[PDB]
RNA sequence: AUAUACCGCCAUCUUCAGCAAACCCUGAUGAAGGCUACAAAGUAAGCGCAAGUACCCACGUAAAGACGUUAGGUCAAGGUGUAGCCC
């Protein structure tokens, strides 16, 4: 009798609201253009993929559409929460070394998980051999660089999309959306970006958590009279 | 390639107990010695007689416990006293392990002339020290 | 002498020659063969020759509430103990001869076909009981290595069907059989496509496909038709629960092609459900077994669209030669419609 | 005396199950496309083949027209067609006894 | 009689560092391939090297030295398959 009020007014709660969580208020266009994430690559290193999400090349530099980043932020972000919300294991993968020390520390202080070093093979496709089969694997994986450091894509969205586990991402104007669950067409390399980036996600998933527990509470104390 | 008392590993699922594990070269090392006796020191005497009633002993043991004995023996001597610790499957019934210890004690008391003692130890399956 | 004999491991070891070089090479014809036994199978200890009843460890230590005594059992009567232990371990090598023969494949020598049962269990409660693993083909490959020159591997094709849509294909390399049955049809259960089936019994839509060399030209049937299909096509269409198709398969019949390109045709293939969806459209269907009836089959999901489709006199499709020689007649075949066994 | 008592029976259940008795019949033959005509008939002069036909291999399988259960495994469920000998791998003999019992 | 049936004990490369399973990935799921440390698909275990140990140290010398190569040596250490001998 516990499970089937459980499930219900827990997890299906939110998945009635559009916008449980209240994310777009976390970020404006305003404020994603003041934090550079509009520019992009030149247009020699455009990736065909991305030119949809391009408003267009200023002197051979293209700028992305802020219009649509605000769309697929809002759906990335909302995504992360309600994961988050249902305790599902976030990790965040980026192989830019400038960032590696703050996304590590955003993630542990999010409660979280961070893999900013080499993606050893099969860290995802034998995860069961290199853990052992009980492991749990990432129910989403968040991409705050979709490129190695060779400009390839990073294998772990291919393993992600392999293993079927969501993959929010930051696509710059040369990444590759192709198999990013949720892309967020945006700058990955401007600092402010990057910190504008981390700083939405950590809000996103701490307030899915504090929102769990307080669900979780109220729940367990109206049902108990 | 050196091949004595060697178990090669084959597949890497052969099961060996601790001493069937080790080479010779441990011996001493990591391993002890399967019979202790004042034989082999310096000034003792008749060394090769024990060693005539060990190999008889182990042989006798192995082939009056059929398929019971789980590893080797180890055979202590204290003055004339001689002690068999063998560690044994818990196949048979305990009526014929004791009928056996008590067989094999008299037995063996009656033709080296010494006090024979035989302890069981008993283990529900074969010890596996690794797999090879 | 007594201390020159051996244990029963060492004797065996030494007399089957299992290990050395022989074995290795083979290059001495062994059909004159020894084969291992236990020869401690029956015996029973406490039993012998002199046929003594030792109390305690042969018979029972107290009969009657007492305890027995030393007893040795009459000529007579051993002689039957020793003749009825020689019966039963008669009667043990029979049973140990004895077998059950199996299913062939596609031929009495060939891998093609031939199940291998289900995939083998998952880690933690994923258990594949209701998938069925066949063999599509086995293969050779010689291998040459700078030392050793030529080594023999297998290279195993397998495909894997629970029957109700879902199945897939894998290929394993190995250097036994056994271990590349095991591999390819572990490593195919992961691989899983999910084929729809129109009414579950035939694929939606004729399907016309070329992969790398080799053309597949299925043809979606009616009930009963049955498979009429490449023998590889039929097994793959078994697992995955096809029962009413018609294929032809032009150019190159390399096996793997053939799979591979199958099964992208068959996943690439579109519901009447999303035909209605892309097009806004009912799906009507025609039977002549119902008449004039219309049957509508699938509705869009959306808003239903208002202009009817543009009705052009001559439609702008590519038809095959063979198809439109077979509905005019002039396809005379001495091969085709040719009367062959239930599939 | 009653054909149809026997696919009610337990033993028909415990051979067959609810697949058709030629199920598993497989005819012996060389190369990929099988004669198109089976075998003239199993039984001969008393004596059985080495493979005989799915009627043949079972004498408790009685051909006649009241076992309507049995003839309804060589008639197409979809089509209301006879099956031809080949498709079930009965012999001719059996197979012209099929399409009178069904007629 | 057969080391060209073997066990057992060894030689040789070895004054080697690799080997073989179990997976994973790439090549359109072709034979095949799988490395970059400011790292780009390889890997948790096993064997060997290594480590540990013996001798006087942490050095050195011993010991160890996998898989595999030479149908290498031994049927005359012993055991044993097959074959042969039994005035
Ligand atoms: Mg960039
Ligand atoms: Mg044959
Ligand atoms: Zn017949």
């Amino acid at each position: 009798e516990d499970s089937t009020d459980f499930n219900d007014k827990i997890l299906n709660e939110p998945l009635k609201h559009s916008d449980f969580f209240n994310v777009k208020e976390l970020f404006s266009v305003r404020s994603l253009f003041d934090a550079r994430v509009h520019l992009g690559h030149k247009a020699g290193c455009r990736h065909r993929f991305m030119e949809p999400y391009i408003f267009g090349s200023r002197l051979d530099h293209d700028i992305i559409d802020l219009e649509q980043t605000a769309t697929h932020l809002q759906l990335a972000l909302n995504f992360t929460a309600h994961m988050a919300y249902r305790k599902g294991i976030i990790l965040f993968i980026s192989r830019n070394r400038q960032f590696s020390y703050l996304i590590e520390n955003m993630a542990r202080d999010c409660g979280e998980y961070a893999h900013t070093r080499y993606f050893r093979g099969g860290m995802l496709t034998n995860a069961r051999l290199l853990f052992g089969p009980t492991v749990r694997l990432p129910d989403l994986i968040i991409f705050l660089h979709t490129l190695n450091n060779i400009f390839e894509p990073h294998v772990a969205v291919r393993d992600a999309a392999k293993m079927n586990i969501p993959t929010v991402g930051i696509v710059d104007t040369n990444c590759n959306p192709c198999l990013i669950t949720y892309p967020v067409p945006g700058n990955d390399d401007s600092p402010l970006a990057v910190h504008l980036y981390c700083r939405l996600f950590q809000t996103a998933i701490t307030r899915a958590k504090e929102k769990r527990q307080q669900v979780e509470a109220l729940y367990r104390l109206q049902g108990q009279k | 390639k050196n091949r004595a008392a060697r178990v090669r590993v084959s597949k890497g699922d052969k099961p060996v107990t601790y001493e069937e594990a080790h080479a010779p070269h441990y011996i001493a090392h990591r391993k002890g010695w399967l019979s202790l006796h004042t034989g082999n020191l310096d000034g003792e005497d008749h060394a090769a007689e024990r060693t005539v009633e060990d190999v008889f002993l182990r042989k006798f043991m192995w082939g009056t416990f059929p398929g019971c004995l789980a590893d080797q023996l180890v055979l202590k001597r204290r003055g004339n006293q001689l002690e068999i610790c063998a560690v044994v499957l818990r196949q048979l019934s305990p009526h014929k392990y004791y009928f056996l210890v008590g067989y094999s004690e008299t037995l063996l008391s009656y033709f080296y002339k010494c006090p024979v003692r035989l302890h069981l130890q008993t283990v529900p399956s074969k010890v596996v020290y690794k797999y090879l | 002498s007594f201390f020159t004999k051996l244990t029963a491991d060492e004797l065996w070891k030494g007399a089957l020659a299992e290990t050395g070089a022989g074995a290795k090479k083979g290059r001495g014809k062994r059909t004159k063969k020894k084969k291992r036994k236990d020869l401690n199978r029956g015996q029973i200890i406490g039993e012998g020759r002199y046929g003594f009843l030792w109390p305690g460890l042969n018979v029972p230590l107290m009969k009657n509430g007492a305890v027995q005594t030393i007893a040795q059992r009459s000529k007579e009567e051993q002689e039957k103990v020793e003749a009825d232990m020689i019966q039963q371990r008669e009667e043990w090598d029979r049973k140990k001869k004895m077998k059950v023969k199996r299913e062939r494949g596609w031929s009495g020598n060939s891998w093609g076909g031939i199940s291998l049962g289900p995939p083998d269990p998952g880690p933690c409660g994923e258990t594949y009981e209701d998938f069925d693993t066949r063999i599509l083909e086995v293969r050779n490959v010689f291998t040459m290595t700078a030392k050793e020159g030529r080594k023999k591997s297998i290279r195993v094709l397998v495909a894997v069907g629970n029957g109700k849509g879902a199945a897939g294909f894998s290929i394993g390399k190995a250097t036994d059989r056994m271990d590349a049955f095991r591999k390819a049809k572990n490593r195919a259960v992961h691989h899983l496509h999910y084929i729809e089936r129109y009414e579950d019994h035939t694929i939606f839509h004729d399907i016309s496909l070329r992969f790398k060399r080799t053309h597949i030209k299925m043809k979606k049937q009616p009930k009963g038709y049955g498979l009429r299909c490449h023998r590889a096509i039929i097994t793959i269409c078994r697992l995955i629960g096809i029962k009413d198709m018609y294929a032809k398969v032009s150019g190159s019949i390399n096996m793997l092609s053939l799979t591979q390109g199958l099964f992208r045709g068959l996943s690439r293939q579109e519901t009447h459900q999303q035909l209605a969806d892309k097009k806004g459209l009912h799906v009507v269907e025609i039977r002549e077994e119902c008449g004039p009836l219309p049957i509508v089959v699938a509705s869009p999901r959306g808003p239903l669209r208002k202009d009817p489709e543009p009705e052009d006199e001559v439609p702008d499709v590519k038809l095959d030669w063979e198809d439109v020689k077979t509905a005019q007649g002039m396809k005379r075949s001495v091969w085709s419609n040719l009367k062959r066994a239930a599939t | 005396d009653e054909p149809w008592k026997y696919l009610e029976s337990e033993e028909y259940q415990e051979r067959y199950g609810s697949r058709p008795v030629w199920a598993d019949y497989r005819r012996n033959h060389k190369g990929g496309v099988p004669p198109q005509r089976t075998r003239k008939t199993c039984i001969r002069r008393n004596k059985v083949v080495g493979n005989p036909c799915p009627i043949c291999r079972d004498h408790k399988l009685h051909v006649d027209f009241r076992n309507v259960k049995l003839l309804e495994q060589f008639v197409c469920a979809h089509t209301g067609i006879i099956f031809y000998a080949p498709y079930t791998g009965v012999c001719v003999k059996q197979h012209k006894r099929l399409t009178q019992a069904i007629q």
